């Protein structure tokens, strides 16, 4: 959710994010720890057993029938963390994050409590008026003439500078912001 | 005289409260439900008599107290049913609404 | 009832006389005081109607209309003063007159009592409604819409005048009054089947029906906000007011008639409110709502019975105030982000609560929620249609459970999820907007409170 | 009503023995009681569905409040398959959880005695459909059969949390709601059914194959 | 009450809840106990389901295939 | 259950229908049949308002069930001698029932095994 | 070995179990290339205005503009008569109509020759 | 929309769109909150042969289970007076035809 | 009390048993009737006498409006527009009355199937013998005119009626 | 009440314990910036493992991608404060 | 102040309801509706001072 994908996902990544899923819904299905460990060890052994394999070809072909074998025997009803795209609670809290820009609309009376908030709040809207041309010149800068290749972002070079497009990163509401 | 048909007006009535009393300065403090939760045991206790009522006489009536509006033949009146099922429903219904909300002030004291 | 048609004659020059500032208070307030005077004609008499003259007569039909048109206009009054603010004085003052003429047009319609006089200020109404639309649209469709909005209207409307004037070389009077008491059964023949078709088309196309319908979208959408409001709250119940008052001669040609319009009305309320489901816009959404509604109206109209015409009286009150109250509400956003589109802004419950709460209230009035007088009027209209037959029930139904969904489909795609990300202009809400949400939304519980006002002479 | 009582209840029982979610286990619960009022009320005994509503009402919102309780404890983890040992983490809630289900199966003598066993005792000796009955029979099995399961999930076994144990339940509240509930799923069934007048002819000539059916299908 | 996490060790129990719990299992099944002692027929049933086969022929008004 | 083995696997002309019945008529085998008697009138059962399902042979226990209940009210134990007697009275008639339809199984199959000996007979 | 899933039109197909790639190629990399590039210009267009603190206001999204124009106004310019539309519009538009009618007439003249017969069971019928 | 990955950090993350890539032309139909088309355990073809025969099962066995209803060996409940003519209904000047129940 | 006529809404005599208490318990919702008069009829009762009490200070009354006998639409000309409006208004006020007999009426059947408890069905069969009649009565009279009706139509119906019956009896004195 | 305000030394003190623990690595020789694969002899399939620990560990699920770049725990640390928003 | 919650949220409603009821809902015909009470053979009715005789003597078996 942080780091910018790849035009294509590499056969150790499919490998790899076909052992996790198996992992996870063996674990489903296995409710006990001791019986998941028991297979979760014989399923490393299995991955294990062909670890070694330098034809392409027939890496290939084992990692698609090890996928057709996955999607025969996956769990109807896997396991997912409370929080996760599946989860119970996966977007609960999205209605209580308020937007910051939301408190430059607030009464004076309103601004009159928390002052030393606001003062803050100013001094962070200073900085970020003034970098922002800085960033906009380092990204035009570090980039090629037929635009950017992927959708990473440098970080800051010289002492003086932020990274460029910080404000909505920083800034985010909070994981649980009330 | 014979207040089975106050008392069942009564508890229906003062459920209402805390909806009107909503706008006032209790709404806005944190009292607020342990308010609805002392209003639905009240609510609670004082149907219980009409029950008491029932299961000594089985009396049973019903009340058409406003009168709505009349469309050629038809007439369409405020009218409630107060006979087995319903004073026998609306305590136990009460009751599980008290145990629920005091679980809530609890569940839901992050919120 | 001159007591209330001159004082709007008189807010004419006192608008034009008012200083560059204070048009809009003067205007508002005096609306307001015309329409709180407009309030007594509500006590009606159960034999007959209000005969004040030779000229004008009050029913209990033409009531509530009047009271509703007289308490639109400081409605729109309010919602049109923010964005003509970078105006000049002199079209200000221009607006506002449109608006006052519309108003006592549509005064001296409803009450009427012959009907070329009806007639003639039926018709006089497209004239400002025009220039409003065409004049103060945003999008360049508007003068199209303008186009749609007048033909549709006189094509359907020229042959009724001359049928009008065929009855009064016939019966000899064209008086509602001689008209009901003189009324004669019409036979089975080609030229009354045409006088029928003559004397119902108008009326048909300004509510309008389905196959007729196209000019409403067009003209809701690329009209200002009270250009909306006035037509979707009064203008179209113009129809079915003609058609209640005409409908008395049309007797006994109606039962064979009617059955086209019917199996129209019927469907076309299904498709449209199927339509409304996969609607982009948002004012379209409320405009197909709004033809859905009045095809309802019109299966009420038609099958002719003292339940249905009750029915249909309440239903044209509750959906011209449910109307104005969505068409308002979706101006505001409008206003705040500057496109039509549904899915742009969205999470506004989190920005605004207030407005999230009368966006509820009114998508609940939408869907006929009991015991508000859209669920009095639609149930009594289901019952008289079941009546005339036991199968009706099925599309009336089915359109219930439609109507339900496209409502809370809209109130779910607006206000609830979570915001765009990058609208950071959504500023608080005005005191004028929630003054005009809750003079919207007020009226609706006062009066089902008590219905026997707006359940027309039937009752 | 018979016909889709039956069915209801049997669907919703099938459904139920396999959820993980605790909350849709008694959902579906609740699903299939409502198919058990159906039936009776199919049956021509509106006083016995009235009844079983008053009794369910008790004990099946302990069970939901139980099962919130371990949500809230278990930081708002609601999947069986991740709740390990809490028969002895949660002694109050267990007691309660346990006499909840054990009403809810038809107890001999708890709150859900006196309408779940008149209500399959007028089934069996009634001219119905005999489909219907085989239904109703089979979902009284599985109601059993999904308690028992939840129970075994929730309270057996070894802990299958997060290592971080924030079980906790001495809050006021929360024990005076339960007691509440557990004394009204105790002792209401024997109140309520002893203060109201005969509003039907009970079964008392009965085979023993056949007054004690209930008992043996919810064993099984 | 104030009450720590453990972090991989069980749970700090109180006698309150302990008490409390095991009285109302206790009382729970006092009562189930007391019901069967007093009310035993409500489970087994109070009258004898008389056997159709064992009524002889003469009650029920029949001729031994004779007329 | 076994009546009904009998009657859908087996012979259902030898088994009685539930819906029509009695076919016999009700002094076919007997001597003489005493009418059954009826306790409560009418009016006392008009006036308890006991149901439409509750006013059979058995109502006099019932009324007077209610009555006892109803002096008797803030202790709800003291009514078991009334209903133990409605009970009875109610496992009487159920008893009677089963009597008919065995009365009227028997007396089904006797006439048609002898039918069946006669048309044997008759046969030569 | 295993029964094989076969994909419907709202069960489609799963990534993992698709042959379109595995079959890896120069090509399909470079189609690949392409694509990343045109969403990391796109996204690098949206977050320069996203960013900027002196703009103030809605952002113009140049796709919700077109979808909608696509959907509501360039439907008519783009339509031709032809017997698939013809067939489909004559269809959809008039043999409900003519279906409802047909129920609803038959419904009403039985109703009407019963009450013409005199066998309806109309009594307490005081409101219609 | 539900099929599109939920861990990419889209522009627009509950609709998970991003800004100025080309709309489907029935997005309002796919977003997430309506018609989804995400893959299934079980293949489509199979769940509905499934559903179809399990209900077209109960609804034939339900019929069966009525032309062959379950009753107990009783005879029919025999009520006073004339099976309560008066009370069920009335009409007391047509002197029904007597019900007569014997004793046995 | 003595607002309304017990002739045109009749009721039985209220028969009531008296309490005939077999145990020694104190009743509960004896003394919780006789807390609930001591706590709340007195203050309701004084407040009302006090009420009472100002109100016959000022008491002043209103009148039932009588309508004359106006000719009907039986005799009334065919063009003559006035004696037609006078027929009309008297139709539509013995309309309104009509309906508030039929209304009458059904209060007095909602009466009998509350009052009756259990035995509804045979203890009060006259009140549903007199709204059937009623009832056939209202809908000969107004079934079918509609919407727009008048004088004139259900004069027309009744002639239809007549007619009708006129000629089943001719028929019938054929046989 | 809810969960105490989790901190940086709890986090860090947590995914040492799961990972010292862990019968693949010496308890004596890992540190906070021990790379998996340069100085402690792990491949891929026991960096998928770790992270499924931490994952049941602390009751979050860190996406496949974003996981393949936590190579030593303190990234997998700093990952879970900036996720969870920890102060100190 | 210990209990004015009992008076200003149940003495006051009930004051308010039993008035309406009493001298209002019930001053109108067919308002107030109570179904007969149940008479038994052996009760005394209050007004009329008749008392119901026994139900015909049945035969009983200990
Ligand atoms: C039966 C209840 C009895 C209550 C007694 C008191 C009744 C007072 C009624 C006042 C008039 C309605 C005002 C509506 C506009 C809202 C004003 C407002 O903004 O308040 C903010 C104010 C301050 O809140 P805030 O913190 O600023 O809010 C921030 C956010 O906006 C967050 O705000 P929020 O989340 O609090 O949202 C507001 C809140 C409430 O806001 C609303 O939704 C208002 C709209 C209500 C429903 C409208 C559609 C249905 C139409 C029915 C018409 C009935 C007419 C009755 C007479 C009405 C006379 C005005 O939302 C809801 O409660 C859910 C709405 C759906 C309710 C469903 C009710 C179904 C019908 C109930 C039966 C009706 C007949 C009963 C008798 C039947 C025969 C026995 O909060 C309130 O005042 C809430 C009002 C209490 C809720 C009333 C709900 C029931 C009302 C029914 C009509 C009145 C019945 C009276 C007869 C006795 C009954
Ligand atoms: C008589 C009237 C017609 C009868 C009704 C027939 C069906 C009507 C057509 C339904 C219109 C639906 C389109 C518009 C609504 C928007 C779509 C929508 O709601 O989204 C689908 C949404 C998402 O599904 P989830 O499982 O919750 O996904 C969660 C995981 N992400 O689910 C729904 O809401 C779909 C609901 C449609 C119900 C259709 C089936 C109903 C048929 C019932 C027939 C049986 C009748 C019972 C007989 C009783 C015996 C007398
Ligand atoms: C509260 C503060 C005030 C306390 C002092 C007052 C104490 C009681 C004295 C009140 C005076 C008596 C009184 O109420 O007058 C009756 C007066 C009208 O007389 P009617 O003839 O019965 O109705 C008009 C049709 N002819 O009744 C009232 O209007 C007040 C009480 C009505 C009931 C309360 C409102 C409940 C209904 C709210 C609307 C709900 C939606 C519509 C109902 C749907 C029903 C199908
Ligand atoms: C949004 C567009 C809607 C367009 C609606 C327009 C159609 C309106 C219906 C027809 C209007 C013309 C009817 C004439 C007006 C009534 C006058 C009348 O009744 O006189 C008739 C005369 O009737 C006519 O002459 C009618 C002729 C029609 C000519 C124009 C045809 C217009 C189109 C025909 C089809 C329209 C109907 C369906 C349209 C549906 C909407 C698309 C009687 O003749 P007499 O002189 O009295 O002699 C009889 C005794 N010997
Ligand atoms: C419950 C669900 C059903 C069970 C799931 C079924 C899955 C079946 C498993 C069978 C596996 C196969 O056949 S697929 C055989 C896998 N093919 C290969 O391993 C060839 C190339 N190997 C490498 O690139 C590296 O060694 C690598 C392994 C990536 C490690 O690299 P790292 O050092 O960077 O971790």
């Amino acid at each position: 959710a942080f780091s910018a994908p790849a035009a294509y996902l590499t056969h150790q990544q499919k490998v790899l994010r076909l052992y996790k899923r198996a992992l996870r819904h063996l674990e489903s299905w296995c409710v006990h720890r001791d019986k998941y460990r028991y297979f979760a060890c014989l399923m490393r052994a299995r991955f294990d057993e062909h670890k070694n394999e330098k034809d392409m070809v027939k890496a290939t072909q084992l990692l698609r029938q090890a996928e057709e074998e996955f999607w025969y025997g996956q769990h109807p009803q896997p396991y997912i963390f409370p929080e996760s795209p599946g989860g119970t609670s996966y977007e609960r809290y999205e209605c209580y994050k308020v937007p910051e820009w939301c408190l430059d609309d607030w009464h004076p009376s309103e601004k009159a409590m928390y002052p030393d908030y606001f003062a803050k709040r100013e001094q962070w809207k200073r900085l970020r008026r003034e970098s922002w041309e800085r960033e906009v010149k380092q990204l035009q800068e570090e980039t090629p003439p037929g635009g950017p290749r992927t959708e990473a972002l440098p970080p800051a070079r010289k002492e003086g500078d932020l990274p460029p497009l910080w404000w909505h990163i920083v800034t985010r509401p909070r994981e649980r912001p009330m | 005289m014979n207040p089975f048909a106050s008392l069942t007006l009564t508890t229906l009535t003062i459920l209402t409260i805390p909806i009107m009393m909503s706008n006032s300065n209790i709404y806005k403090t944190n009292l607020y439900p342990n308010y609805v939760k002392t209003t639905v045991s009240y609510a609670f206790t004082l149907s219980l008599v009409p029950l008491l009522m029932f299961m000594h006489t089985g009396q049973e009536m019903i009340i058409s107290n406003w009168h709505w509006m009349t469309l050629q033949t038809v007439e369409l009146s405020l009218s409630f049913k107060m006979d087995y099922f319903s004073v026998m429903f609306i305590p136990v219904a009460l009751f599980v609404t008290w145990s629920i909300m005091e679980f809530s002030m609890w569940y839901m004291h992050s919120d | 009832m001159l007591k209330i048609i001159i004082p709007t004659t008189m807010l004419l020059p006192m608008t034009w006389m008012s200083k560059h500032n204070m048009i809009w208070i003067n205007a508002t307030v005096h609306s307001l005081l015309i329409s709180l005077i407009s309030l007594s004609l509500l006590n009606q008499l159960g034999e007959n109607s209000l005969n004040f003259s030779l000229t004008f007569f009050s029913d209990s039909l033409s009531a509530p209309l009047l009271v509703l048109t007289t308490w639109l206009l400081p409605l729109m009054l309010m919602a049109s003063q923010s964005h003509l603010s970078k105006e000049t004085t002199t079209r200000k003052k221009l607006y506002i007159t449109m608006l006052i003429l519309l108003q006592l047009f549509l005064i001296m319609t409803f009450t009427a009592t012959e009907l070329i006089l009806f007639y003639i200020l039926f018709e006089a109404t497209l004239v400002p409604t025009l220039i409003i639309i065409t004049r103060w649209g945003n999008q360049t469709e508007r003068l199209n819409a303008g186009l749609y909005f007048l033909f549709y209207t006189l094509a359907g409307s020229l042959p009724l005048l001359v049928a009008l004037v065929y009855i009064q070389n016939t019966t000899g009077s064209l008086n509602f009054l001689i008209i009901h008491y003189w009324s004669h059964p019409l036979s089975n023949s080609w030229s009354n089947i045409f006088m029928w078709l003559a004397c119902i088309m108008a009326f048909m196309v300004k509510m309008p029906l389905y196959g007729l319908h196209l000019w409403l979208p067009k003209a809701h959408v690329e009209a200002p906000i009270a250009g909306s409001m006035v037509l979707a709250a009064v203008l179209l119940k113009l129809g079915g007011y003609g058609m209640m008052r005409i409908t008395t001669i049309l007797n006994p040609l109606t039962n064979y008639m009617a059955y086209p319009f019917l199996m129209l009305s019927m469907w076309g309320m299904i498709m449209t409110s199927s339509i409304c489901l996969r609607q982009t816009d948002l004012k379209s959404l409320i405009a197909y709502s709004s033809v859905s509604h009045m095809a309802l109206v019109i299966v009420a109209i038609m099958i002719q019975t003292p339940w249905s015409f009750m029915g249909a009286t309440a239903l044209m009150i509750a959906h011209g105030l449910t109307s104005s109250m969505l068409f308002c509400l979706a101006n505001t956003n409008y206003e705040r982000v500057h496109s039509r589109t549904m899915i742009l802004a969205r999470g506004l419950q989190t920005l605004l609560p207030l407005m999230a709460t009368w966006w509820l209230v009114a998508s609940l009035t939408n869907l006929a929620l009991p015991p508000s007088i859209n669920l009095i009027g639609e149930l009594f209209i289901i019952t008289a249609s079941f009546s005339w037959s036991n199968i009706t029930i099925i599309l009336m139904g089915m359109n219930m459970m439609i109507t339900a969904l496209y409502s809370l489909y809209m109130l779910i795609t607006t206000q609830r999820g979570k915001y765009t990300h990058h609208i950071n202009n959504i500023k608080p809400s005005f005191t004028r907007e929630n003054a005009l949400m809750a003079l919207h939304i007020l009226p609706l519980l006062l009066l089902t409170l008590n219905p026997k006002m707006i359940l027309g002479p039937l009752y | 009503t018979l016909c889709l009582g039956a069915i209801t209840t049997l669907f919703t029982a099938l459904c139920a023995i396999t959820q993980n979610d605790i909350k849709k286990i008694v959902a579906f619960s609740t699903s299939s009681q409502l198919g058990l009022m159906m039936v009776t009320i199919g049956i021509n005994q509106p006083h016995l569905a009235f009844l079983h509503i008053c009794m369910h009402a008790f004990f099946k919102a302990m069970l939901f409040m139980c099962s919130g309780s371990i949500i809230h404890s278990l930081n708002d983890e609601q999947d069986i398959r991740k709740m390990g040992g809490l028969y002895k983490a949660m002694p109050f809630t267990t007691t309660a959880l346990i006499i909840g289900s054990l009403a809810l199966t038809g107890m001999p003598y708890l709150t859900g005695f006196y309408s779940k066993d008149l209500i399959i005792e007028a089934v069996n000796m009634s001219y119905t459909n005999a489909w219907a009955l085989l239904m109703t029979l089979i979902a009284t099995s599985l109601t059993a059969a999904y308690s028992t399961r939840i129970i075994f999930f929730a309270f057996l076994g070894k802990p299958r949390f997060p290592p971080l144990v924030l079980i906790n339940e001495n809050n006021p509240l929360l024990i005076n709601s339960i007691k509440r509930l557990l004394i009204g799923s105790i002792f209401a069934g024997f109140i309520i059914s002893n203060n109201i007048p005969p509003m039907t002819v009970p079964n008392t000539t009965m085979p023993l194959y056949m007054k004690m059916t209930a008992l043996i299908v919810t064993i099984m | 009450v104030h009450i720590e996490p453990r972090y991989r060790q069980f749970p700090q129990l109180t006698r309150s809840q302990l008490i409390q719990a095991e009285f109302f299992s206790a009382t729970m099944w006092f009562w189930i106990l007391w019901r069967f002692w007093h009310d035993s027929d409500a489970v087994l049933g109070h009258f004898p389901y008389p056997d159709p086969s064992q009524w002889t022929d003469e009650e029920l008004g029949i001729l031994p295939d004779d007329e | 259950g076994a009546h009904l083995a009998r009657r859908y696997l087996g012979d259902a002309s030898k088994e009685p229908d539930p819906l029509r019945m009695p076919t016999f008529p009700p002094d076919y085998g007997f001597p003489e049949r005493k009418e059954r008697e009826m306790v409560a009138t009418q009016q006392e059962m008009n006036d308890a308002q006991l149901m439409l399902q509750q006013r059979d042979y058995c109502a006099h226990y019932l009324i007077q069930l209610l009555k006892c209940k109803r002096d008797s009210f803030p202790n709800f134990l003291a009514c078991k001698h009334e209903q133990h007697d409605w009970d009875y009275c109610e496992h009487l008639d159920y008893v009677k029932r089963m009597k008919e339809f065995e009365r009227e199984r028997r007396l089904l199959q006797r006439k048609k095994r002898r039918e069946q000996r006669e048309a044997e007979m008759a046969r030569g | 070995s295993f029964p094989k899933y076969k994909p419907s039109r709202l069960a489609t197909l799963p990534a993992t179990l698709d042959p379109a790639e595995y079959d890896i190629s120069p090509e399909t990399r470079k189609a690949q290339a392409e694509r990343l590039a045109i969403r990391s210009r796109l996204k690098r267009e949206y977050l320069l205005q996203y960013n900027d603190p002196n703009r103030l206001g809605v952002i113009e999204d140049p796709a919700l503009i077109r979808w909608t124009y696509a959907r509501s106004a360039n439907i008519y310019p783009n339509f031709r008569p032809t017997p698939k539309t013809s067939l489909l519009g004559a269809l959809f538009g008039i043999g409900p109509l003519f279906f409802w009618y047909y129920v609803f007439k038959t419904d009403r003249d039985k109703k009407e020759k019963l009450i013409q017969e005199g066998k309806l069971d109309q009594t307490f019928n005081i409101s219609y | 929309q539900q099929e599109r990955d939920p861990w990419y950090d889209w522009d627009h993350p509950d609709l998970r769109l991003n800004w100025g890539e080309p709309i489907h032309w029935d997005l309002d139909m796919y977003i997430r909150n309506r018609v989804d088309t995400s893959p299934t355990p079980v293949s489509w073809n199979t769940m509905c042969k499934h559903l179809f025969g399990f209900v077209a099962f109960m609804l034939f066995m339900f019929w069966v289970g009525e032309i062959y209803p379950s009753y107990q060996p009783v005879g029919p409940k025999q009520y006073p007076y004339n099976d309560l003519y008066l009370e069920r209904g009335g009409d007391p000047t047509k002197e029904p035809e007597p019900v007569v129940h014997y004793e046995i | 009390p003595d607002s309304w006529d017990k002739d045109v809404y009749p009721e039985p005599p209220r028969r009531t048993p008296a309490p005939a208490p077999q145990t020694s318990l104190p009743n509960p919702v004896t003394y919780l009737t006789k807390i609930f008069d001591l706590l709340v009829d007195r203050p309701v009762t004084l407040a009302r006498e006090f009420i009472e009490q100002q109100h016959a200070k000022n008491r002043y009354y209103y009148y039932h409006r009588e309508f004359r006998r106006v000719p009907d639409i039986t005799e009334c000309e065919e063009k003559d527009i006035l004696c037609m409006f006078e027929a009309e208004m008297q139709w539509r006020r013995d309309y309104k009355v009509d309906q508030e007999i039929v209304n009458i009426i059904q209060e007095r059947l909602k009466a009998c199937q509350q009052r009756e408890g259990e035995s509804y069905r045979q203890n009060c069969a006259k009140e549903l013998e007199q709204f059937t009649q009623v009832s056939k009565a209202f809908q000969d009279r107004y079934s079918d005119l509609g919407a727009h009706y008048s004088a004139r139509k259900c004069l027309a119906k009744q002639k239809q009626r007549m007619l009708a019956e006129r000629k089943a009896a001719k028929e019938a004195a054929a046989a | 009440s809810d969960a105490p305000p989790l901190t940086l030394e709890a986090i860090k003190d947590r995914v040492l314990y799961v990972l010292k623990l862990y019968d693949k690595i010496d308890p004596e020789k890992l540190s906070v910036n021990s790379h998996f694969m340069k100085d402690l002899g792990l491949d891929s399939l026991d960096q998928v493992e770790i992270i499924m620990a931490m994952e049941d560990e602390f009751g979050f699920e860190i996406p496949d991608i974003d996981a393949e770049k936590l190579m030593c725990p303190q990234e997998i640390v700093d990952y879970i404060a900036d996720k969870k928003d920890v102060y100190e | 102040r210990h209990s004015i919650f009992a008076v200003t949220h149940v003495l006051i409603p009930v004051w308010i309801i039993h008035y309406y009821l009493k001298y209002h809902v019930t001053a109108k015909p067919y308002t107030v509706v109570e179904r007969k009470p149940r008479i038994f053979p052996g009760d005394t009715i209050l007004e009329t001072g008749e008392v119901i005789p026994l139900m015909k003597e049945f035969p009983d078996q200990h």
